[PDB]
This record gives C-alpha cells, sequence and structure tokens, in this order.
RNA sequence: AACGUGUCGCGAUGGAUGACUUGGCUUCCUAUUUCGUUGAAGAACGCAGUAAAGUGCGAUAAGUGGUAUCAAUUGCAGAAUCAUUCAAUUACCGAAUCUUUGAACGCAAACGGCGCAUGGGAGAAGCUCGUGUCAUCCCCGUGCAUGCCAUAUUCUCAGUGUCGA
RNA sequence: GAUGUGGCCUGGAGGUUAGGACGAAGCUUAUGGCGUGAGCCUAAGAUGGACCGGCCUCUAGUGCAGAUCUUGGUUGGCGUAGCAAAGAUCUAACGGAGAUAUACUCAACAUGCAACGUUGGAUACUGGAGCGGGGAAGGAUUUCGUGCCAACGGCACUCGUACACGAGUUGUUCGGAAACUGAGCACAACGUUAUAUCGUUUUGUUAGGAAAGUGAAGGUGUGUCGGCGGAGCUGUUCGACUUGAAAAGGGGCAACAGAGAACCUGGGAUUAUAUUCCAAAAAGAAAUUGCAUGUGGGA
RNA sequence: CCAAAGAAGGUGUUAGCCCAUUGAGCCAUAAACCUGAGCGCCUCAUGAAUAAGCGAGUAGCACUGUUUGGGAAUG
RNA sequence: AGACCUGAGUGUGGCAGGACUACCCGCCGAACUUAAGCAUAUUACUCAGCGGAGGAAAAGAAAACAACCGUGAUUCUCU
C-alpha cells in the first residue's frame, strides 16, 4: 500500500541494490570463490516482513 | 563548546548537490520545461537546495520539486527562472 | 475450519522490526520487544538459552570502540614525547 | 597534481580552507564526469582528488586540536577544558586513586618507617 | 520368434575410497592484560574508477596522519616518479576523522518528527549607498533526563520548628 | 554360556628392516596360489599419480546384514495413476530456426508432424454483488521500455508477474505529522518486593503533595500618538524594558474509517506519475497562512 | 662442502648446501618498570643521640523455620 | 531586624544507570532421578531465577587449636 515509514522504505531500498548478480570480472580474479550471488532474492520465493 | 572540529561553510553546498541526472526523462524537462534534475542529499531541504543552486551555479530557481527514490536516494526537479535558460547551465555543468 | 481455511483469516501483525536489535520482535500492541526487552534498559538475557546468548554477546558484531581501546590498553597509552 | 602533506603543514588556516574548497569543486565536477560517461583517464582523478581533501582536512584539525590544547593549557583555564580535549585513557583508570593519594600515610606511619626503615644484609 | 535371464568387454548415472588439510578439539605457558555518559556492547544506513555478498572503513568512509620498510597493487583500468623522502606497497602505532541509533539522557516515535535557551550561517522581501543590513521562512553547533554527592567571592527562599529583636 | 589361540583384520606410537617416478595409497577381476577359516600373497589394468610394506612391542573412537537404525544416492512400481469444476474456439495474413525439411523411384495424397506471438475478421463468455474501475491490510519493484528463452510458469510459448539491461513515484491546499480527544497505556512520583523485570497512575486526573518560571494591574524607561499653555514642558492613549493580583490537581503517547483539514477544472503532459507536471497569454481560474511596505482611517 | 646452524616451512618428484629460517651482535626509544631504597639542584618532611578504659536491641535465651557430619540443637 | 534548626529552588564541579558474567561474592531455589513402591531422606544447600565485582575474587591478623616437651593471621596441596 501507499504507507510506509521512511524506515522501512530505506530498508527496501537497500534490500533493492542488494538484489543483483556477481559482476562477471570477480570470477576472473586470482584466488576467487565466487560464482553466483547465494543471496538471490525474490518478491515470491521469500519475503521480508518489514 | 565540545565539538573542536574545523567545518568550512563555503563546502556546505557541495553536499546539498550531489551530481545531476541525465536520463531519457531528465533531458525533456531541460527543453521543454526550463528544468535541470539533480541527485540531492537524502537529509536535504528544499529551502536548502534553493540556495545551493544560487551558490554552486548562480541561477535562481523558481521550484525545487523533490522525491525519495525507490533506492534510496533523493532527487530534485529544479525550475530555473525564465530568466535563466537551463540548456546553458547544463552546457556549462557538463552534462549538455 | 481451522487449519487451510483460517489461514487466510490472519491479518496484520504482531511484531514490526525494534529500533535496539532490528529483529522483527517489538510487539506493536505491547509496546516491547520480545528478543531484546526494549524499552526497558537491560537486556534480555537467560541461561537456559546460552545459545542464544552467545548470538548476540560482545564479539557478534562490529566492535568499533573496543578494538581502539584493547589497542591502546596493549600499548600502555603510548603517547608522543 | 595532488597536495603534498609536507607544504600543506607550512599553509595559514585561510590558504588550507582556500585549497579545501578547490578540490571540493574539483571532486564535485568529476561526479558530473561519473554519471554522464566519461573518459578513464579522468576517473583516475577521483581518488587522488579525495584524498587531498582528506590531507587538508587532517592537518586542518590537527592544528586545531593542538592550538586548543595548549590554550586550555593555561593554569587558570584547566578546569575548563572541554571533555572532547581531555585525556580519555579508560573510564576505571579516570576514576581510579592517583599515585599520590593512593601512597598518602598518616603521621605515624611515616615515622615508623623512618624509625626501622627496611635493611639489606646477608649471613656468611 | 519376442520379451526376459546369465557372463564378459566398453560406456553412462552416481560421488564412496585413498592421498591431500590456511579447520576443529584438547593440554600448557607468558603479561605496566579487562569496556561504557570523554556515549560502550549491540543494531541500522553508507563508503571503491569498476564492487552483490564478505572484509575493512565512516561524508577525511576498501581509508587521513606518523614510524619503520623499499618497489608494487593486480580481474581490468588508472597512476607525478622509477623513486632519500615529499605519493609505491606492506607492517605497526602515539596524531586525527568517526553518519542514524543504542544505558540513550530536551520531548517523542511503524514520525529520518517537534521544542526551550544560547552561539552562528544563508538570506532575490523590505529599508540603505550592484554594496551593506535584514522581517517571516530555512540550515548548523552547544546546553537542556532522573537521582545522588560536593559546592555557592558565601546565591534566592519556606515553616502557628526553636529563639531573639 | 566359559575359556584358549607365536589366531585373522583396522587407525595411531616406540623400535627394527625394507619398498616407490623403471610408478606409492586407493580402485577393478572367469589373476591364480596359499590357509579348515578369519584372511594373506602374487598376476593384469589397454587404472592411478605420491607415498608406503613386513616383523617385535605399545595403544585405541579397532571388524556390521537387519536396530519401523542415521545421512547421501539409487531403485521396481512406470512412460503407469493421472494432468476431466469455472462452456470455446475458428480463419487468413504477418513474424519466427521452429518448413512446403526426401537416396533411388517418383505430378501432387499415400514420406517434416504437432505446436507458437501479433493484427484483421468470425464466434462466444464475464453480465455492474463483473476474469470492470479505484483503495486499506499484506506484499515491495511484481510497474515501464528494450533484449532474451539455460532453468521456471506441472502441456506449450517466438509469450511472461521468468532472466538481463536501462528507467520510472514531482504537492503551500491530497493522506500523515506538526496540532484533538476515546477505549486504553504507563514515564515521573510514591509504595512494595531478597530482587522492579511489581503495583497505583480519568469516578477531574500523579505524588505526605513545596511539580505554575505564566503573568491583571501598578511603579519605572523607550518608541507611535493626543490635548493644554508658553521645536521643547506638564498630563495622557497604545506597543517594547524593568512590582505580583489569580491560575489547585507533573510529563507524555494511543484514531491514515471518530474530531480536524486553505484547489479544481483543461491539456497534444509520460514508454511508465499526476486535484503532485504545464511559465508570461504560467491552459489557467482561485483559496489560505507568516512576515513586511505603501495607501486610507483611528491611537 | 657447511655445521655453536640436521629445524619440522617453501620451491613443478623424497633438499643441511635453491629460498626462507636457525646465532653472536647492531640501531632506535613518551611515560611507567629495574639499578648504593640509581644520581644532582630547589622545596618540604622526618629519625637517632599515671591512672583509666578497649565496639549493646550486641552477645545470649525462648518459639518457629532453615542449614550442617555437628548428634538435649553446626551456623 | 536577625540567627540556627529543618526543608526547598537554581547556578557550578562530579558520580550512577548499560555491556561482560568462564572463574568469584550475596540471595532465591526445583524436579526428573535413587531408595527396585513412597512421604523423611537423595539428587542438592545443584539447575533455572535476581543482584554485584576483579584480574582473580572471597578469606585474613585469634573472643583460634589443643590438653602437648605444646602450636600461632588467611589461602591452597598431600594426608
Ligand atoms: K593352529
Ligand atoms: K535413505
Ligand atoms: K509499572
Ligand atoms: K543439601
Ligand atoms: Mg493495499
Ligand atoms: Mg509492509
Ligand atoms: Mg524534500
Ligand atoms: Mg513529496
Ligand atoms: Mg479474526
Ligand atoms: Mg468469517
Ligand atoms: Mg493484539
Ligand atoms: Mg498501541
Ligand atoms: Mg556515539
Ligand atoms: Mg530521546
Ligand atoms: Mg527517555
Ligand atoms: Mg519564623
Ligand atoms: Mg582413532
Ligand atoms: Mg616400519
Ligand atoms: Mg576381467
Ligand atoms: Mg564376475
Ligand atoms: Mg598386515
Ligand atoms: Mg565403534
Ligand atoms: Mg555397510
Ligand atoms: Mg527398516
Ligand atoms: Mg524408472
Ligand atoms: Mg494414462
Ligand atoms: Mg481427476
Ligand atoms: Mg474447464
Ligand atoms: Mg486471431
Ligand atoms: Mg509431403
Ligand atoms: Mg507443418
Ligand atoms: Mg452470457
Ligand atoms: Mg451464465
Ligand atoms: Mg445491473
Ligand atoms: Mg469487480
Ligand atoms: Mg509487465
Ligand atoms: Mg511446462
Ligand atoms: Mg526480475
Ligand atoms: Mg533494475
Ligand atoms: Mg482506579
Ligand atoms: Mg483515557
Ligand atoms: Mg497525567
Ligand atoms: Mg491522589
Ligand atoms: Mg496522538
Ligand atoms: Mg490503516
Ligand atoms: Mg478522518
Ligand atoms: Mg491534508
Ligand atoms: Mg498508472
Ligand atoms: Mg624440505
Ligand atoms: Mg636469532
Ligand atoms: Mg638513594
Ligand atoms: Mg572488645
Ligand atoms: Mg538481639
Ligand atoms: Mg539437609
Ligand atoms: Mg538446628
Ligand atoms: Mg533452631
Ligand atoms: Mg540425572
Ligand atoms: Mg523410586
Ligand atoms: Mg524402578
Ligand atoms: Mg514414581
Ligand atoms: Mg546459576
Ligand atoms: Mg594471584
Ligand atoms: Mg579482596
Ligand atoms: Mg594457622
Ligand atoms: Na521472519
Ligand atoms: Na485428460
Ligand atoms: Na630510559
Ligand atoms: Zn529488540
Amino acid at each position: 500500500g501507499r504507507f510506509k515509514p521512511l524506515a522501512v522504505k530505506k530498508k527496501y531500498a537497500k534490500k533493492m541494490n542488494q538484489n543483483k548478480p556477481v559482476p562477471y570480472w570477480i570470477r576472473l580474479r586470482t584466488g576467487n570463490r565466487i560464482k553466483w550471488n547465494e543471496k538471490r532474492r525474490h518478491w515470491r520465493r521469500t519475503k521480508l516482513n518489514y | 563548546s565540545n565539538r573542536v572540529t574545523v567545518e568550512s561553510k563555503d563546502i556546505a553546498a557541495f553536499n546539498v548537490i550531489r551530481y545531476p541526472l541525465t536520463t531519457d526523462k531528465a533531458m525533456k524537462k531541460i527543453e521543454e520545461n526550463n528544468t535541470l534534475t539533480f541527485i540531492v542529499d537524502s537529509r536535504a531541504n528544499k529551502t536548502e537546495i534553493k540556495k545551493a543552486m544560487r551558490k554552486l551555479y548562480q541561477v535562481k530557481a523558481v521550484k525545487v520539486n523533490t522525491l525519495i527514490r525507490p533506492d534510496g536516494l533523493k532527487k530534485a526537479y529544479i525550475r530555473l527562472s525564465a530568466a535563466h535558460d537551463a540548456l546553458d547551465t547544463a552546457n556549462k555543468i557538463g552534462l549538455v | 475450519t481451522k487449519g487451510t481455511t483460517s489461514m487466510g483469516q490472519r491479518h496484520g501483525r504482531t511484531h514490526i522490526l525494534c529500533r535496539r536489535c532490528g529483529r522483527n520482535s517489538y510487539h506493536v500492541q505491547w509496546e516491547r520487544c520480545a528478543a531484546c526487552a526494549y524499552p526497558r534498559a537491560s537486556r534480555r538475557r537467560y541461561n537456559w538459552s546460552v545459545k542464544a546468548i552467545k548470538r548476540r554477546r560482545t564479539g557478534t558484531g562490529r566492535c568499533r570502540y573496543l578494538k581502539v581501546v584493547n589497542r591502546r590498553i596493549a600499548n600502555h597509552f603510548k603517547t608522543p614525547k | 597534481h595532488h597536495m603534498k602533506i609536507k607544504d600543506l603543514r607550512e599553509k595559514s588556516k585561510d590558504d588550507l580552507l582556500k585549497t579545501l574548497t578547490e578540490y571540493k569543486k574539483e571532486l564535485s565536477q568529476l561526479r558530473v564526469v561519473q554519471q554522464t560517461g566519461g573518459a578513464e583517464t579522468r576517473l583516475g582523478r577521483i581518488r587522488p582528488i579525495r584524498k587531498s581533501i582528506a590531507r587538508i582536512l587532517t592537518v586542518l584539525n590537527q592544528n586545531e586540536r593542538s592550538n586548543l590544547k595548549m590554550f586550555y593549557a593555561d593554569r587558570k583555564l584547566r578546569c575548563k577544558t572541554p571533555k572532547v580535549l581531555r585525556t580519555k585513557l579508560t573510564h576505571r583508570r579516570r576514576l581510579a586513586l592517583k599515585e599520590n593519594e593512593k601512597n598518602r600515610k598518616t603521621s605515624r606511619q611515616m615515622r615508623q618507617a623512618h624509625k626501622f626503615p627496611k635493611r639489606v644484609y646477608a649471613v656468611k
């Protein structure tokens, strides 16, 4: 709905900015162990409930 | 005073105004609405955005419309007075 | 009936985010946190859950100041001549 | 094309404050370059400019704190020193007995120590 | 015949075993070794040229300063110098910075809200000669919880308390 | 059930004696030999790539077929049960790799099927208590454009609430707060409790309880006036600065449907927002606060 | 060939001599710490050559309760 | 008038609150279990609960043992 506290809106903003894939150049580093973002979120799978 | 850190009064406007936006919507407002679009400090003020525009760019803002974007940043739609031309100051700013 | 149909009768929230711990355990109606007992001055701490104590104790966060003061103590509060 | 720490230390407050403004303005212009494409040579200048601003502010705050420290080091203004400038140490150490107070003795204790001092001796 | 059965050779699926081990567990020792209203622990936001997590850091934000050390960092890129240093990079630490909070303590709070003092700042109205000054509005600093202790160049008071004028 | 075994096997330790890049451990077997057996040893690898055997003694988390045993994987059932409420789709064209896809023979059928999206037609359904248009709670980018089809949408997809990239949320008047009280809560205060993390706290109302810092009127200065008589003087009105009537009952929260609340049309203004954007002919027309200036009139 | 160094890590197979380690020693230091209670100066302290009392709602005791090995009763 | 007794207001200078809590100090305090049942007892003056410190804490300089040819603050170890 329309209403949300600004603090709640800011928490949802950070979750939106974290919902990104790993950059490709990360996988080319010398001792890299990261292949894909293991904390990817979908609004239909898992809820945040802020 | 228990605060002794040196704070400069001539750099406050640089924190108020962060950087302009160059999206397709932002470029449209420059031409037909004489309006510049900026990303501003999320805790800044419409009154303080107007004063920062005067200090940084020597232009007069007749209206400032603000919104907090879904990513958390604050964006300002700044209309300049008809005396100033938004395209001209956009060229001076460097966004063209 | 109880079960699937009554699951759709659940509306609203009992708990929201807590200002002190951010755990979504702040009882909206009772105005206190189930996890840290905010706004009571002291936090919740029980020996029947040592596992819960280890989740919230010192060192599970940043220790922004404790790291600095430990270095100062280990160096006997060294100061320039 | 940055600021060196050596020549920052022989500048006055006004010259340091004036220099800080120029670097803040230069950084703000470089933020425009970040948004509107921008040559990669220019984008490499952001970090040196940001560190120069930090260097200028470090010198300004070091000078101000040192100056205020000797200003309040006077006999009459010592008790009015702001708590941000007083020695930190530790909460317990600040409240602990000082060596002068911990070593206080009564008149009888002082006389007993002088009358019967501990000796140095050996057995053959 | 066909399904089906059995054996062998070769494949697939499936990840046991061995070797490997910057991890765990257990024991022992050495200390100018023990946080916080001088705002801790914890919690939240943010910070890189490129950066989701993690790590480090706090608008001076993958770091400022100072000592050592001596040419890198490195996925790519960028970078004055090829380096006594003033700018490599690591290590350590005396100097600094340190957003919103939290015992949280001006008042509140699913509110990035609202005050009272006192310092400032910006002010395109108005007055003044674009310069000054500046109402309303706006921004920033500091103080402002309760209790207790001490104190008052000897501060201001109350009591059909006890006196004394 | 007891006992014995220069009886077998496993991980480590103290000794001793050996092996390994000309191939250790592990693994594979119609590889045979030895032992009554537990097992041992050799052969081969068209296996592997770095450690390890024998013997004496020491030591222990030391031997598995089953515990509705634990964890991981696999498996017949099995291309089986089924994927049947909410009536339904047809046609041409365009798009697409998704076709009209062919050794011989062969005019076409009898040898590339079945399935997609869009548009135009056709047919039908929802039938205003709607698979309509807007909101609260809840969700939080699912919104929009472009691209894309590995996984996912239990059939399918060229489509998508999927994936990737890039965008979007604009307010003096709308909702909230600033700024009301309600059922209520419980900070302070006091009391209690070994322990405050307990109790009281709206029946006008805290607390054995000194919780008001606000201020009529005066006196005393200043500023804007007035009248009198001789620009000043006395007295006087009203605002600023410095004597004290009367005001009992501390500070706060709790309604986004109660109370309160100054804006509403037009737009060729978006890919996505709009009583929120529009700029001098504001498309425009208003309404309201807070300060001021000047005019008019009183003081 | 080294060893007052065989020491166990690294390096493309099992390394004393390929690398790093393994020792005398050298350099630099807020305060604190140790040293004829280290050693001077000023200041301030300081040593040596007739009777009376001594801890009160305390100790005990009674009842109750609890605890103790403490039992006609340990706290 | 004033004093001093009691009690207030404000200014000035400070302190408390929270975290940690393995060990330590004070309180509070079960039951499962054992007794082949169970109630005293046991588990146990333990767990859980509430407070408070420190690098340790607590204890500690005899209203102490003994009954000896006597010992001599506290703590800890073997016994
Ligand atoms: K035999
Ligand atoms: K299984
Ligand atoms: K209460
Ligand atoms: K007992
Ligand atoms: Mg809704
Ligand atoms: Mg929500
Ligand atoms: Mg704003
Ligand atoms: Mg808005
Ligand atoms: Mg219900
Ligand atoms: Mg119902
Ligand atoms: Mg409820
Ligand atoms: Mg409520
Ligand atoms: Mg802080
Ligand atoms: Mg507060
Ligand atoms: Mg409070
Ligand atoms: Mg009297
Ligand atoms: Mg073992
Ligand atoms: Mg052997
Ligand atoms: Mg074979
Ligand atoms: Mg076989
Ligand atoms: Mg064997
Ligand atoms: Mg076993
Ligand atoms: Mg088995
Ligand atoms: Mg079974
Ligand atoms: Mg099958
Ligand atoms: Mg079937
Ligand atoms: Mg069925
Ligand atoms: Mg159907
Ligand atoms: Mg059609
Ligand atoms: Mg055909
Ligand atoms: Mg076909
Ligand atoms: Mg019909
Ligand atoms: Mg019908
Ligand atoms: Mg109808
Ligand atoms: Mg409907
Ligand atoms: Mg869509
Ligand atoms: Mg499917
Ligand atoms: Mg998506
Ligand atoms: Mg995106
Ligand atoms: Mg009542
Ligand atoms: Mg009420
Ligand atoms: Mg009240
Ligand atoms: Mg009452
Ligand atoms: Mg309210
Ligand atoms: Mg609601
Ligand atoms: Mg209403
Ligand atoms: Mg409104
Ligand atoms: Mg829409
Ligand atoms: Mg070696
Ligand atoms: Mg050495
Ligand atoms: Mg001496
Ligand atoms: Mg006595
Ligand atoms: Mg008694
Ligand atoms: Mg007992
Ligand atoms: Mg007894
Ligand atoms: Mg008794
Ligand atoms: Mg048991
Ligand atoms: Mg029993
Ligand atoms: Mg039994
Ligand atoms: Mg029983
Ligand atoms: Mg316990
Ligand atoms: Mg000790
Ligand atoms: Mg002690
Ligand atoms: Mg003794
Ligand atoms: Na949850
Ligand atoms: Na069917
Ligand atoms: Na020294
Ligand atoms: Zn909480």
